[PDB]
């Protein structure tokens, strides 16, 4: 239900409190909500269209001089003059060439000599921007319950298709045979626009800063400035050539390309052809489960005899697929799926597509569910056609516990302070939490902003050094939360 | 030029990989240390001046590590 | 109540100077810009005009800048079109414009209506 | 340096018709001046739209319009016998002047 | 939470829009204007303050 088979998961239950929880999903991570009634569903966010954009500077990349001249004049008597030194196009240079009786002027001096030449222009870039209004993210909302080859596709609908702007609304998801969904997403504070320029070169685009986008240095000119010849700091793309003392000369720098997708080591790329989406970035929700049906009362349970045509497979931490198939009359019904140990007198492990029913017998259906650690035995049917399946999920222990540590260490990496998100409002601790988060994350940010994947692991070598050898017990207060945090800040930058 | 200044300590950075990571990374490890053995004659020069310079035992390897890392 | 009337020049060869006139009546004349359009008979709305106030300063298009000119006179409260060097594709309608001038005297902002209230349109031909 | 609305447009009443017209970044495309004039041939134009949505007192309801970046709309609602004028566009530029557009004769049979 | 600057908007000649004012608080507030159906919530965020 296109969730099976992407390696970010993030499993999330509770609809405690009112009837919401709160969700943050990103591009590359679906995210699936269980509940004890509230079939589960599927959210993935798949784009993130800027609808209309301006640009505001466009630099350029590759040019060429022609026209190119120069003039000089005797010592002392004054600096030259050229006729075309007053156009801006014209990129000029003073300086002193030696000058004699050879050069049939006199005194033997160091004259003065000017040089133009008519910068024009072969490669631009454009830096196109946006308000956070005017854009849109598309989500997706495939419910469980699959039907005959949907478990982890993209192509083909399988689910609702909103699409969500900062102009918009309640959303209500109209899931057909299931409820009505409604996401109070909060596209504004998501990315953090204004802060953003689309960059974007000859057949690519990225996202930069913007601040980075206006300190680079080639020659510019504004966005609106149609009849592109004022270009302004051209002296970034030509070099005046003055070997010894004497006649000087301009070339063209070259091509700055190359050089500039060495400048981008670290800018996200998007795709701005076509329309100018964006595959990175995130929102969070407030996701809204008051009115969501399961389509599974009103049917009498099955009568048996069933039949598999693709195996338990464990895909990715325990979360087990089965496809069978029904062979039998009756066919609206639900299907008897439960998780026992060796002899049926417990049950362990939860199903997680909750109700699967059969519609149209010569269809099979998907069945996800998640088994313990150890021995289980998945069971399908009644007593004349059982289906008594083993698995053996790879018995872990508390080592899930601490990889579900290191997976919320790293959503706190990736997501500053909206990774107190996928919780319903624990308040003292999930707002106290989110609050110091964010007073000890701007004392993180624009103090150690800048440095890179070796000086943060070098600060935070000599931070954890000097922890380690002040008195008045200060070791704890300079290790646990500025030294080894900013090591493992230090190496999980650069995603 | 404009290949410096490599926009690496922005933030923004998300769960997506960048345009290149994995290869910009540990580029200028390398590059330092083939810069240290084709000229391996001020690696010694700051060896002698940050053994001489700062008394105390963490303060030679510190200054050794950032004026063998400044020179590139 | 706001009425703006004009006056119609009949004919006139190429290479004479003509000029035409709007009485703007019911407010005051002292607070409110003054411009020009023209619109030929079949073709669009090109902009002739400038920008009035108290000052009386000017702001001339692009096309024709060098061909143009004021003068105005509050007391009796009409603004004067000065069209020169007429030639012969200039047979036009040329209508009358408003808009407000700042409350600081000056016109460097417009105001979001432009032209709410019109003139008549002075008809010229060529021979 | 004109606007780019079309030559005409055809529409039978009761309709909802839309007049379009582009232009650049400096006459549409950053700013909010953008007016709609009727005109009437034995008439003075009179105006339809204020600055991007807005509209007269006496205008009914009837007409409306947007923006999307360069672009100007103008959809008439409820298309009756009397519009059939010639909607010419504007627009104010950085530069400081005023431009408009070519003239979109609309017809209702 | 939030104060509003333009004190009791009201709604004259129905065909005419009416422009609104008011302070959103440091954080991110949510703008309700219409009631029960149609109830025209937004969202505006603010920095610092
Ligand atoms: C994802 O869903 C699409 C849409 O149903 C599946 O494509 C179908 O494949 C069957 C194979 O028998 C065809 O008969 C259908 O015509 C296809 N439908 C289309 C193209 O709309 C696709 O197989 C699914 N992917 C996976 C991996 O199961």
């Amino acid at each position: 239900m296109r969730c099976i088979g992407i390696s970010n998961r993030d499993f999330v239950e509770g609809v405690s409190g009112g009837s919401w929880v709160d969700i943050v999903l990103e591009h590359g991570s679906c995210v699936t909500t269980m509940a004890k009634n509230k079939p589960t569903l599927d959210f993935e966010l798949i784009e993130t269209e800027a609808k209309q954009p301006a640009t505001l500077r466009k630099y350029c990349i590759e040019a060429k001089l022609t026209n190119t001249t120069t003039d000089s004049r005797c010592p002392t008597q004054g600096e030259p003059s050229l006729n075309e030194e007053q156009d801006k196009r014209f990129v000029c240079k003073h300086s002193m060439v030696d000058r004699g009786w050879g050069n049939g002027c006199g005194l033997f001096g160091k004259g003065g000599i000017v040089t133009c030449a008519m910068f024009t222009c072969k490669k631009n870039m454009k830096g196109k921007v946006v308000q956070p209004e005017n854009l849109e993210y598309t989500i997706v909302i495939t419910p469980h319950s699959g039907e005959e080859h949907a478990v982890g596709n993209d192509t083909g609908k399988h689910g609702k298709e909103i699409k969500i702007t900062p102009q918009s609304s309640i959303t209500e998801a109209e899931l057909t045979g299931y409820g009505t969904v409604t996401m109070e997403c909060s596209p504004r504070t998501g990315l953090d626009f204004n802060e953003m320029v689309l960059l974007q070169m000859e057949n690519k685009a990225w996202l930069v800063h913007r601040q980075w986008f206006l300190d680079l240095p080639l020659p510019w000119l504004p966005g609106a400035d149609t009849q592109g010849s004022n270009w302004i700091q051209k002296e970034t793309l030509v070099t005046f050539k003055n070997p010894h003392a004497k006649k000087q000369d301009v070339v063209v720098l070259g091509s700055q390309e190359g050089a500039m997708h060495t400048a981008l080591t670290g800018a996200t790329e998007i795709q701005m052809s076509s329309g100018n989406l964006l595959f990175t970035g995130h929102l969070k929700c407030r996701l809204r489960m008051d009115k969501l049906q399961l389509k599974g009362m009103s049917y009498s349970m099955c009568t048996g005899k069933f039949k598999v045509v693709k195996e338990i497979a464990e895909t990715q931490h325990g979360t087990i697929v089965i496809r069978v198939q029904y062979e039998g009359d009756g066919s609206p019904c639900k299907i008897p799926f439960e998780i026992m140990d060796l002899e049926k007198r417990h049950v362990l492990g939860r199903l997680i597509t909750v109700n699967p029913i059969v519609t149209e017998k010569d269809s099979p259906v998907n069945i996800e569910a998640e088994p313990p650690f150890g021995d289980s035995y998945i069971i399908i049917g009644v007593e004349p056609g059982q289906l008594k399946l083993n698995w053996f999920k790879k018995g872990s222990s508390i080592g899930q516990m601490i990889e579900t540590t290191m997976r919320g260490a790293k959503r706190m990496a990736i997501l500053g302070d909206t990774a107190w998100d996928f919780g319903s409002l624990g308040g003292v601790f999930t707002s106290i939490g989110k609050a110091l988060h964010q007073v000890f994350g701007a004392i993180y940010g624009a103090a150690f902003s800048g440095v890179s994947w070796i000086m943060k692991i070098l600060i935070g070598v000599i931070i954890t050094w000097i922890g380690m050898n002040s008195r008045s017990t200060s070791l704890s207060v300079s290790l646990v939360l500025v030294g080894v945090v900013t090591l493992y800040l230090g190496v999980m930058v650069q995603a | 030029s404009v290949a410096l200044v490599p926009h690496v300590g922005m933030g923004l950075e998300t769960r997506t990989e960048t345009w290149m990571s994995s290869e910009g990374a540990w580029k200028h490890a390398q590059r330092i240390e083939t810069w240290i053995l084709r000229h391996p004659g001020f690696t010694i020069m700051a060896a002698i001046l940050a053994y001489t310079i700062g008394t105390t035992h963490f303060q030679r390897a510190l200054i050794f590590i950032l004026l063998t890392a400044v020179a590139p | 109540e706001v009425q703006l009337v004009e006056s119609g020049a009949e004919v006139k060869k190429p290479g004479a100077s003509v000029k035409v006139s709007c009485k703007a009546s019911g407010y005051t004349f002292t607070s409110y810009a003054m411009h020009w359009v023209r619109q030929a008979p079949g073709q669009r709305l090109e902009w002739m005009g400038w920008i009035n106030a108290g000052n009386g300063n000017t702001k001339y298009s692009q096309k024709f800048q060098d061909r143009v000119t004021i003068t105005r006179d509050t007391s009796a409260s009409t603004a004067y079109m000065e069209l020169s060097s007429l030639r012969s594709e200039d047979t036009a309608i040329y209508y009358c414009a408003r808009d407000k001038v700042d409350d600081y005297g000056d016109y460097w902002f417009p105001t979001l209506w432009y032209f709410d209230y019109w003139g008549q349109g002075t008809l010229v031909t060529v021979s | 340096s004109a606007l780019t609305q079309p030559a005409s447009v055809s529409g039978s009443p009761g309709q909802s018709i839309t007049i379009s017209c582009t232009g650049t970044s400096s006459d549409v495309g950053g700013f909010n001046y953008v007016s709609w004039f009727q005109q009437h041939p034995g008439k003075a134009p009179k105006l339809m739209l204020y600055d991007v949505t807005s509209r007269p007192s006496g205008v009914s309801s009837r007409f409306s319009g947007s923006k999307s970046g360069n672009t100007a709309s103008l959809t008439i609602s409820g298309l009756q016998a009397e519009d059939e004028a010639d909607y010419y566009c504007s627009s104010h530029t950085s530069r400081g002047t005023w431009v408009f557009g070519g003239g979109t004769k609309l017809t209702v049979l």
